[PDB]
């Protein structure tokens, strides 16, 4: 090992794959970290301990040299800085030029190095810390934003898009000729300082914007003295509307408005103050009417405000006495300014409910101005309570009544910015932590948002800080010592918390002794409709929001219970903001309210809540054509039809996009999502002028990692993912198509909740994206997309409002317009054309095409489709049937024209609407159908066919093949029959249909069969075949993809030939589990490239299109174990057809078929062929009819044990000598009994089975003993199989036990009858073909060991496996050892596994597919495909040779199944597994076997001296079963190891007593005062016969 | 949860304070040390008074409440220092009782209660206590008159620990002086009784 | 008679079913320095442990393949185990067992020697009779 060791320290190198220079880079770095983990071994001990410092030490350069190489290799402004830092960092450079060099070209050094490394990131860290000091507003900054700002010394510019971060209100900086003049706000209001901030290159980043930040506090503050001043002197707000920022003008008429209610409240006079608001406020409504976009704001938000004191003043106006106006006029809040106080900044103070608070002159911009209500006015009330003696605030309720708005109002109020902590999953501690040191050093208010959404530990872990912070403020601390630093607490900071109980938890205890808890569940949704409305411009405006109230009360009331229904009061300002536009063309009215409520409410709506919404619509309230017809026409142009249904949803979707960014889709598979939103992307390029372009993604096909990117755990390198690179590509616009086109981002696949947590801050307001790395991408206005699912069953209540909603509960279709729809695209995809257009088009008469669906539905359908998507298949096929047939159509009359297409068009409506059907329901079906249509007609039977043109029937075309003797061997030799040359037809034809296939049927039907059958003899087309698994991925089906197609541009795939088209056989396409979220990778991947024909490159991003490749499956019933039902989405784009069981007179003839092969073997009997067939037929029947799954899970009879059967009757007469018609018929009981009768429960079964063939044998061969026991048959003792005699072969295979057992291990197994006869059993199946054990035993049974024994006799060579910590690559590494030793040495294998190390179903899959076929195609592919083939042509055509390999593993391959317990339940009923491998049945131990055992296993120890044996025996095997029957097989490991123990302890008791009996003889001779002695050996003498039976 | 590890080896006792009403008048009559004028001190036995029946009447879960909220010290102190500040900032004996009675009713104890019912619970309660009138007959048998204005703090401290000292609770004081009607109690205490009996029933049939 | 039925076992490896983590203290204590506790490179710790002849203990017996030789001793005299893939020689002071403390595959069930703890009202019974 340490040799090992030096040579890979000596070996050990670097990668050039780095940018520019830099360092030199490595990677795979788990492989040497796994390699890395007395004077010789301390030495090596403490060489690797360095190494492994050293490793430390390099993965921490380069993850701090990714951010000192973004801030320092191309930024110098950042190293050159500060002196003595500048000096730092090129000591940094220099340092870091010198360990390149030297590790490009020591211990001590690179200690050092590190010691270095360390030092330099505390300076760093040190150094961000003091310019977080200087500029506390800095600490709501990552450090990357840090380095940008310090950065940008002399270059003014990326600190004006920061400034959204640090300062919460403002978007921009403005700057005219190196000089600042204001900040711009989020909604785009210009503030103007008061003088220009004057600034030249040698300033600091922090000091400016410390002048900036003081001179912004005191530009408001001059903004606001002027304006109430200027009010003061009795000018009037309309004309001061347009001066000053909304800020100033806010605080300005609150100071005025409290001045004069308090004067006029000394008296009692309030009519005339009251008409003077009311003036002021019809003034600012007429001013909004008409004024532009920031006075439009302005005038809203004042307007609130107006209406909010309008409400106080007629409260106070109406009150009785002025006691209780005091009372009411103590409940607001009151604006006050000081006089006396000097200081600019602290001279305006807030009352509210006898308390004062501080105005802080922050600016805020224009917020959404909350409407006062009086539960918002009492969560003001509470919040000054808990402020007034420096507690916390605390909120609790329902979700979405009015919480963090309420905090944010308050603090918009005090004229302050309330930090929001958008609590989540997301929010680690360290930035948490640091966003509230940043909220306790400004002075600035933290919001907890949603605080019982954190986890246990961060909750505790900020429970502790924020107890910290309140402390600190109660006892008036000047200095909180948290994060292990004494940060400044400035007195004006606060936390407040919002949370919902229950939901979840309440407020921890450390929080709960320190905060003031407040219940706020009902907003009054009433007033703030009202006052929303009043604003709005309504005329009717109190009775207009009653009424939209009232109707959201009674949506919520009376329609179901969705989950995607929300009609509170989000949903109603929703409704409140798109009135407006709607206002602008319907006018102010109820018109629009409800024309609003129909685009907002309505497409979320079912059908029966679409009846109780119209109803109530028109219970409560009383109550364009450009873009209809540009929809209808583009509808036309893509060969839809305008129905009702599909207009109402069109229109509904185009008007919901024209606002909301982003729309989901649900509806169920087929309803018409997709050509509803490419109808109206169609009609609105079209009618609007702009260019559209779109595209497809599947979410759950493409990974995360490969949807969005991620790092490298080498080198850390990002890679753009698929949404990245088209956003990327289309935020840059490169080429200039982006600026002025529509771009669409379909997600075409079903929501996922793990997937959406990285979708839920793009869907944001922000519309910024968060990625790993640090990049934030914008999402242009044009950038929409969309969803389309079929259930929202993991979709989270905070994305279905988020998200636009559009519900498909119904089709938009009839099935008459699909049909036509389908009828047109087909001919668009093809003087006979039109002519055979018309005919194909009117010969759908859907007057009995009506009742032929609808009789067609009611049948059993497997793998149901619903009727309303069998119309593709029955369209499709029908027109390629019409269109195959073209040829010869110009030369027949218009008669029988029309009766050959009317039988086409009758088979595929057969093969379509009830192709997924049993036998006796395709009768029936075909009866309907002919019924239907009429008798004037063709008719279709179930056998017509047409031939070229006269009526025909498939009878007539059979091949009677004749196969020699050695072809029962080959697996893939199919018997044609009826039923085959059908199913083959009608798969030709659905493979070129351009449509898929789906093969339904139970194990063994002839799915795989009849699939290799039909494309292996095809010249058009090639089979690619997969058997899926478990865990099976995309790239499974891209590696069987990679040797049989090729990229050409890669932005094609086509297949590798040229001339024939190839076909994905995908069998048992049920196997892809479901993953956590209810989905399946593989089958939304076959999905993709059915529908859309192309898929998405994982490390490209490129739409590989598909040409001439298609896709047909073939997977049991879903109702078995082990499956999981596929989604309907995409089996809705393959046809379905049912393989049942052949029939009795199929199964006869191709069994007679059989025995005419086997028979020519052996001539003399060839005129019996026919009986042996239906012997074997009728036998099979009544092994499957009379013996049913519910017995065991491994009573599955097939045609595949017919076979089976036939073929070790084979390799018996093969293998064998002469043969009479006794011993033929006794030759065939013989092996009916070992493949069938191999796991029947009982005696009585068996003797069952017996009665059964005796009975066969006197119908049909016209006998001695033929019991498992009677045919007693070997080839051991002899040179062919034959009955030998059982005292030579017991001496023999007793002298070969004592042979192995002197020779290899010295095991005490104990010989028996049954070990005998399944001894015998074993070797002849591993005497076989293809032979492989299922070996149903308990445990200590001696399974095993006479698999040993007989590979040991038979000259097999033994592997075992070493199955902990391995894997998939040990595995095939030991299984490709083995099989080249196999293939090179001819050396036959018994390969030993065992139930403890079959850990995976993929192991098991593995097995599954090897004896499906007699070889796995995928387990050689590439270097060593190629190393393989070499060595078959070294020791001896590429087909020629792997059917000699596919041969000579099926001859030499033996591994062996050991089970007790019959995970693997599912590998009995699996089809393939049920294909050779033999199911062995030992049993559990029977009383006689018991016996025999113990009496051979005691025999050689003497106990005959107190008859003995038997008693004991009987004993121990009655206690056993009274143990077992008082406490599945019952195991002897007790039972064995209980009598070898009481082996050794007689005998080595038994050599004790003697000698004790030596030792008293003795004794006594030597004896021989002597009385006493005497008499005690005599006593002795007399008790020892007792002492040895109770020894005993 | 506390882990089941510590609570193992370790002695556990399960503690009952009284629900007396009187006593928890007088703790908090204790506890106290008052300082503005007579009112201040008039003001915190009030204060007193009401928590303490208030404390009493939580105890009656379905009756006495709809819930089990919990009111504490804290909450007093909260209650206390409104009233200092409201008797600070009117100094012309004018006293508003209705500020008192709405922010203590709906604000200071009413806060945490989220159903309506014990919230004119609380209201009922507080129009009772802080109704400002001329004679207060808090409960049937004493009543607390109202300081007078030509003496200090002192002697009203000393006045109303001397109403405490001559006040007796008598047995039915969970009804009588909480103004709950008998069978309310009754009820609870068949509930209880019930709800004893019949799992004493569930464990006996094992 | 617990301790006996371990003790007395020289043909199967014995099982140590203890939940509270008493048996393995006590063995620990019996063996002094020659005890190498082991959990489900740990092949190659008890490969080197079987080469040297120290006693070995494995926790987590619900969790148990790779020591199928040893568990069923299966040896091959020339006394050499082929572990993993490597014959290793024995020292022949080799002695292994299995602990468990939750309260299995049948494989492990019937090729040793169960020893089980228990406590219910019989315990109950048996305590206070002997008080
Ligand atoms: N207006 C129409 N007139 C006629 N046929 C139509 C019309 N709209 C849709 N169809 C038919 O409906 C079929 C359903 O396909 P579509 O793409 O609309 O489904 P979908 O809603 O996207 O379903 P899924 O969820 O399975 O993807 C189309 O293939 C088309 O033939
Ligand atoms: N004056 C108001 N009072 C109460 N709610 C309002 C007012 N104005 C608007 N709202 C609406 O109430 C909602 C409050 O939800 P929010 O408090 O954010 O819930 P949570 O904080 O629990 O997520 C907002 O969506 C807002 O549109
Ligand atoms: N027409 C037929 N001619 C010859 N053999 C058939 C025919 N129909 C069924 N069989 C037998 O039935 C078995 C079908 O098994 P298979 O189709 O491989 O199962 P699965 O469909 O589960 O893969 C085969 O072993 C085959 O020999
Ligand atoms: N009938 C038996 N007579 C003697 N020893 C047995 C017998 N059956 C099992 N054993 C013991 O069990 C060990 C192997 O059993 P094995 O064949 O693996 O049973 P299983 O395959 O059911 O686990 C042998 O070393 C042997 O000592
Ligand atoms: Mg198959």
């Amino acid at each position: 090992s340490l040799n090992r060791i030096k040579k890979f320290w000596k070996e050990a190198q670097y990668e050039v794959i780095e940018h520019s220079s830099g360092l030199k880079l490595v990677r795979e770095w788990d492989v040497l970290e796994q390699a890395c983990k007395e004077q010789d071994c301390l030495d090596l001990e403490s060489k690797l301990t360095k190494l492994s410092e050293i490793q430390v030490n390099w993965v921490e350069v380069q993850f701090y040299w990714l951010d000192l190489y973004g801030i320092l290799g191309e930024n110098l402004d950042i190293q050159n800085f500060l002196p003595l830092e500048t000096s730092k960092f090129k000591s940094l450079t220099s340092e870091y030029k010198m360990i390149t060099t030297r590790a490009f070209q020591f211990d001590t050094t690179l200690k050092l190095t590190i010691d270095s490394l360390k030092m330099i990131k505390s300076s760093l860290s040190t150094f961000l810390e003091r310019q977080r000091r200087q500029f506390p507003r800095f600490y709501f900054l990552g450090n990357d934003d840090l380095l940008k700002i310090i950065g940008s010394g002399k270059h003014h510019d990326q600190v004006s898009k920061f400034m959204k971060k640090m300062f919460g209100s403002i978007e921009s900086i403005i700057f005219f000729e190196d000089s600042i003049t204001g900040v711009r706000s989020v909604e785009g209001e210009v503030l103007n300082l008061n003088e220009k901030i004057e600034l030249k290159d040698s300033i600091q980043a922090q000091e400016w914007l410390n002048i900036l930040d003081t001179e912004i506090k005191l530009s408001v503050f001059t903004q606001f003295r002027d304006c109430l001043g200027q009010l003061k002197d009795g000018t009037d707000i309309e004309v001061v509307v347009s001066k000053y920022i909304f800020q100033a003008i806010l605080l300005s008429a609150q100071v005025m408005w409290t001045e004069l209610v308090e004067k006029c409240l000394q008296t009692n006079e309030f009519s005339k103050y009251w008409k003077e608001v009311d003036m002021k406020i019809k003034g600012l409504l007429d001013k909004l009417n008409k004024s532009s976009d920031n006075v439009k704001k302005k005038i809203e938000a004042l307007l609130v405000e107006y209406l909010h004191f309008n409400n106080v003043i007629g409260q106070l106006k109406n009150c009785s006495t002025k006691e209780e106006a005091r009372l009411l006029w103590a409940k607001v809040q009151k604006f006050y300014q000081k006089n006396d106080t000097l200081d600019d900044l602290n001279s305006v103070f807030i009352s509210q409910s006898g308390y004062l608070l501080q105005y802080k002159f922050e600016y805020i911009g224009i917020p959404e101005r909350l409407i006062y209500t009086p539960l918002l006015l009492v969560g003001f009330a509470t919040l000054t309570d808990s402020l007034h003696q420096k507690y916390g605030g605390c909120f609790f309720g329902p979700a979405g009544t009015g919480k963090t708005e309420t905090v944010k109002a308050f603090g918009q109020n005090l004229g302050r910015v309330v930090v929001v902590f958008n609590c989540d999953d997301s929010f680690d501690y360290q930035v948490l932590s640091r966003l509230l040191v940043g909220i306790t050093q400004i002075g600035a208010w933290g919001c907890f948002d949603e605080f019982n959404r954190l986890d246990e530990k961060v909750l505790s872990a900020v429970s502790a800080n924020i107890q910290q912070i309140q402390n600190g403020l109660q006892v008036g601390k000047s200095h909180i010592t948290l994060l292990e630093e004494e940060t400044p607490l400035s007195p004006h900071t606060a936390v407040f918390i919002t949370l919902n109980p229950g939901y979840r938890s309440e407020l921890p205890e450390n929080l709960k002794k320190s905060f003031r808890e407040f219940s706020m569940k009902s907003p009054q949704s009433g007033t703030i409709a009202e006052m929303i409305l009043q604003i709005m411009g309504f005329e009717d405006s109190k009775s207009l929001a009653s009424k939209i109230v009232h109707f959201l009360e009674l949506l919520s009331s009376k329609c179901s219970s969705m989950n995607h229904y929300h009609f509170g009061l989000r949903t109603l300002k929703g409704v409140l903001r798109n009135c407006s536009p709607l206002v602008s063309e319907f006018g102010e009215g109820e018109k629009t309210v409800v024309e609003s409520l129909k685009r907002v409410i309505l497409p979320s709506l079912g059908d029966t809540d679409e009846l109780v919404f119209k109803d109530e619509l028109s219970k409560i309230f009383d109550s364009s054509k450009a873009i209809v017809q540009c929809l209808k026409d583009a509808g036309q142009r893509s060969g839809f039809s305008m129905s009702e249904e599909f207009l109402k949803k069109c229109m509904q979707f185009y008007y919901m996009q024209k606002t909301q960014q982003a729309l989901i889709l649900v509806g169920k598979a087929g309803c018409g999502k997709t050509a509803t939103w490419k109808t109206v992307i169609d009609a609105m390029a079209i009618f609007d002028g702009h260019a559209n372009v779109v595209y497809v993604i599947d979410t759950k096909v493409l990974t995360k990692e490969s949807l969005y990117g991620s790092m490298l755990k080498a080198t850390l390198e990002w890679r753009d993912g698929l949404f990245t690179s088209i956003l990327r590509r289309v935020n840059d616009d490169i080429t200039g198509t982006f600026k002025n086109s529509r771009i669409w981002v379909v997600f075409d696949s079903d929501l996922d909740p793990e997937y959406v947590e990285a979708m839920n801050s793009v869907l944001d307001d922000n519309k910024i994206l968060t990625l790993p790395n640090g990049e934030r991408l914008p999402i242009p206005p044009n950038f929409r997309i969309l969803f389309e699912t079929d259930n929202l069953d993991h979709t989270t209540p905070a994305t279905i409002t988020r998200c636009g909603l559009l519900w498909f509960s119904t089709d938009v279709c009839s099935i008459s317009s699909k049909i036509d729809h389908l009828l047109n695209k087909s001919y668009e995809a093809l003087f006979e054309l039109d002519k055979l257009k018309d005919l194909i088009s009117d010969s759908f008469d859907m007057a009995s095409l009506t009742n032929i669906f609808t009789c067609s539905n009611d049948l059993v359908h497997i793998l149901g489709v619903r009727t309303f998507n069998k119309l593709e298949t029955a369209v499709q096929l029908a027109v390629h049937l019409i269109s195959s047939y073209r040829q010869w159509f110009q030369n027949l009359d218009d008669k029988s024209l029309k009766d050959v297409i009317t039988l086409l068009i009758k088979r595929s409506l057969l093969y379509a609407l009830a192709g997924d059907s049993t036998g006796e329901s395709q009768r029936a079906f075909i009866q309907t159908i002919n019924t239907y249509f009429g008798h004037d007609s063709q008719e279709l039977s179930d056998y017509s066919t047409i031939v070229i043109l006269s009526f025909s029937s498939f009878c007539s075309e059979i091949p009677s093949v004749s196969l020699e003797a050695h072809e029962v061997m080959r697996p893939d030799i199919v018997i044609p029959t009826i039923d085959t040359i059908k199913h083959e037809k009608i798969f030709y034809d659905l493979l070129n249909s351009k449509r898929g296939i789906i093969l339904c049927g139970p194990p063994g039907s002839g799915k795989t069969m009849i699939m290799n059958n039909a494309l292996r003899n095809s010249s058009l087309y090639d089979v690619v075949g997969i058997n899926f698994s478990k865990d099976t991925t995309t790239e499974h089906i891209l590696s069987a993809l990679h040797r049989h197609t090729n990229y050409v541009t890669g932005l094609t795939l086509l297949p590798k030939s040229d001339i024939k088209n190839l076909v994905l056989f995908c069998d048992e396409i049920n196997l892809p589990k479901l993953d956590k979220y209810g989905s399946q990778n593989v089958v939304l991947f076959l999905r993709q490239l059915m529908e859309k024909q192309g898929f998405w490159k994982t490390p490209e991003n490129k739409w590989v299109t598909i040409e001439r490749i298609h896709i047909v499956g073939a997977c049991n019933p879903p109702t078995d174990p082990g499956r999981i039902p596929m989604s309907e989405r995409f089996t809705r784009h393959a046809a379905i057809l049912y393989l049942g069981y052949p029939s009795g007179k199929s199964l006869s003839q191709i069994y007679e078929i059989y025995y005419k092969a086997i028979f020519k073997l052996v001539p003399e009997f060839r005129s019996y062929t026919e009986p042996f067939a239906r012997a074997s037929v009728h036998l099979y029947n009544e092994c499957k009819a009379r013996y049913s799954t519910g017995l065991q899970s491994h009573y599955l009879f097939s045609p595949r044990e017919l076979t089976r059967l036939v073929r070790g009757v084979y390799t018996a007469i093969n293998t064998g000598p002469r043969q009479t018609l006794r011993s033929l018929i006794r030759l065939w009981a013989y092996e009916a009994w070992r493949i069938f009768a191999d796991r029947l429960v009982g005696v009585k079964e068996k003797n069952s089975f017996e009665q059964l063939l005796y009975e066969t044998v006197d119908k049909y061969l016209p006998l001695g003993n033929i019991s498992s026991t009677s045919l007693l048959f070997s080839g051991l003792l002899s040179l062919d199989f034959k009955e030998v005699n059982k005292t030579d072969l017991v001496n023999f295979i007793e002298e070969r036990f004592k042979t192995f057992c002197d020779e290899e291990l010295e095991v005490p197994m104990v010989i028996h009858e049954s070990m005998v006869d399944h001894i015998l059993r074993i070797d002849r199946a591993l005497k076989q073909v293809q032979g492989h054990m299922m070996l149903i035993g308990a445990s200590r049974t001696g399974k095993t060991i006479l698999t040993r024994f007989v590979a040991w006799l038979n000259g097999l060579k033994i592997v075992q496996p070493k199955i902990r910590h391995s894997n998939l690559s040990d595995f095939d590494m030991i299984l490709k050892k083995a099989i080249s030793d196999c293939s090179l040495k001819e050396s036959r294998t018994c390969l030993i596994i065992d139930e403890s190390n079959i850990l995976e179903t993929a192991f098991l899959e593995r097995m599954n597919t090897l004896l499906a076929n007699a070889d796995i195609p995928d387990l050689f592919q590439g270097e060593e495909y190629d190393k393989l083939l070499n060595n078959l042509r070294n020791k001896t055509t590429e087909q020629e040779l792997y059917d000699w390999f596919v041969g000579e593993i099926a001859k030499n391959l033996h591994v062996v199944f050991t089970i007790c317990d019959p995970k693997s339940s599912a590998m009995i009923s699996s089809p393939a597994l049920f294909n050779r491998c033999i199911i062995n049945w030992m049993g559990d131990w029977d009383t006689k076997t018991m016996s025999q055992v113990a009496n051979n296993m005691v025999d050689v120890v003497p106990m005959e001296f107190t008859t003995i044996r038997d008693a004991v025996v009987n004993i121990l095997i009655h206690f056993d079963r009274n143990f077992y029957q008082k406490m599945n097989p019952r195991s002897p490991g007790y039972f064995i190891d209980g009598l070898r123990a009481l082996v050794k302890l007689v005998t080595a008791k038994y050599q004790d007593l003697q000698e004790n009996q030596r030792f008293v003889n003795v004794g006594l001779e030597k004896l021989n005062s002597l009385t006493f002695e005497k008499e005690r050996w005599l006593n002795t003498t007399k008790q020892f016969s007792k002492t040895s039976q109770e020894l005993i | 949860k506390l882990p089941a590890p510590l609570l193992q080896r370790t002695d556990r006792v399960v503690y009952e304070d009284i629900p007396g009403i009187l006593d928890t008048v007088k703790d908090l009559w204790g506890s106290q040390f008052f300082i503005s004028g007579v009112w201040s001190v008039y003001c915190t036995f009030l204060l007193s008074w009401f928590h303490a029946l208030i404390t009493a009447r939580t105890r009656l879960v379905p009756h006495g409440f709809s819930k089990k909220y919990y009111f504490n010290d804290c909450d007093f102190q909260f209650a206390s220092v409104y009233l200092e500040n409201v008797l600070a900032t009117n100094s012309t004996n004018n006293i508003p009782w209705a500020q008192v009675r709405d922010h203590i009713a709906t604000i200071v104890y009413g806060g945490k209660i989220d159903e309506e019912k014990d919230l004119e619970v609380v209201a009922k309660l507080c129009a009772h206590v802080f109704c400002g009138s001329d004679n207060l007959q808090i409960v049937p048998g004493v009543r607390i008159p109202q300081p007078l204005l030509q003496q200090s703090e002192e002697e009203e401290r000393a006045r109303l620990t001397a109403i405490l000292s001559n006040t007796i609770e008598p047995a039915d004081s969970l009804s009588s002086w909480l103004q709950l009607p008998r069978e309310s109690i009754l009820d609870y205490e068949r509930l209880q009784a019930k709800e004893v009996a019949s799992s004493t029933e569930q464990l006996l049939q094992e | 008679e617990n301790m006996s039925i371990v003790m007395n076992s020289q043909d199967a490896v014995p099982f140590l079913l203890d939940p509270s983590s008493h048996m393995i203290t006590v063995i620990s204590n019996y063996y002094g320095n020659k005890t190498v506790l082991l959990s489900f490179g740990f092949v190659k710790r008890l490969e080197n442990a079987v080469r040297f002849g120290s006693v070995v203990i494995i926790q987590d017996g619900e969790f148990f393949p790779i020591i199928s030789r040893l568990i069923s001793r299966e040896f091959n005299h020339a006394v050499t185990v082929e572990i993993g893939d490597h014959e290793v020689d024995v020292s022949g002071d080799f002695k292994l067992f299995i602990h468990s403390c939750d309260p299995i595959p049948i494989f492990l069930r019937s090729r040793v020697r169960l020893v089980h703890f228990v406590t219910n009202k019989e315990s109950i019974e048996t305590r206070i009779f002997d008080i």
